[PDB]
């Protein structure tokens, strides 16, 4: 099932447990905890549904909202888990080597461990120091330096 | 972990489920896969197993 949408059978209010609240670029929140639980409370304590929510997911409706049912309550990438930026501002890229750690597809790969992963924090505005960014194999960041990206946003990670 | 660190080695053929510290608790899934019952009771308990 390539579809990442989660359907709800009945109108039961979602009960998101074991989650971390992180402010995203919009009113929705992104969970940074690998272990998450969902539940349905409609009239009593019994939970109609459970399902599962991976890391980097965005909930369509907030916790405690009585969803009418038959509609998506949380949406996430079914192929990749996005990495949330703790600091909002320009992306600080350190030791950017062109021709070895750059792969044109702007969208450019960060680095390759086999070919060689510098760690740096997101700049506050342009280059201020405020967080460790880890780049595993085949990790790509499409946001160039000075993009001034807000918190809770992520580019395509390109899993290895 | 304050004291007595857990030096564990992975052959790198297995991906790491978590990247940050996240205050990982005992029995948490560091890497994904079907877990053996020996580890469950060892890091969870008899009722868990």
């Amino acid at each position: 099932a390539a579809e990442s949408s989660i359907q709800v059978k009945n109108k039961g209010s979602i009960k998101l447990s074991n989650v971390k609240s992180v402010v995203n670029s919009s009113g929705k929140l992104v969970i940074t905890s690998r272990n998450t639980e969902l539940k349905l409370i409609d009239e009593f304590g019994r939970t109609k549904e459970s399902y599962k929510v991976p890391y980097g997911a965005v909930l369509a409706k907030g916790d405690g909202e009585q969803v009418a049912g038959g509609e998506t309550v949380a949406n996430w990438d079914p192929h990749t888990m996005p990495v949330i930026t703790e600091v909002s501002g320009f992306v600080r890229f350190t030791d950017m080597i062109d021709g070895q750690t750059i792969t044109r597809q702007s969208s450019l790969v960060v680095l390759d461990s086999a070919e060689r992963r510098p760690a740096l924090k997101i700049v506050d505005a342009q280059g201020n120091d405020v967080a460790q960014y880890f780049l595993p194999g085949k990790a790509i960041v499409q946001l160039e330096d000075g993009v001034q990206i807000s918190s809770g946003d992520t580019l395509a990670r390109i899993p290895q | 972990d304050g004291s007595d660190p857990y030096e564990e080695m992975i052959p790198k053929w297995r991906q790491l489920n978590v990247f940050e510290g996240e205050r990982v608790e005992r029995g948490d899934v560091i890497s994904d896969g079907p877990e053996a019952p020996h580890d469950i009771l060892r890091l969870r308990g008899v009722h868990a197993v």
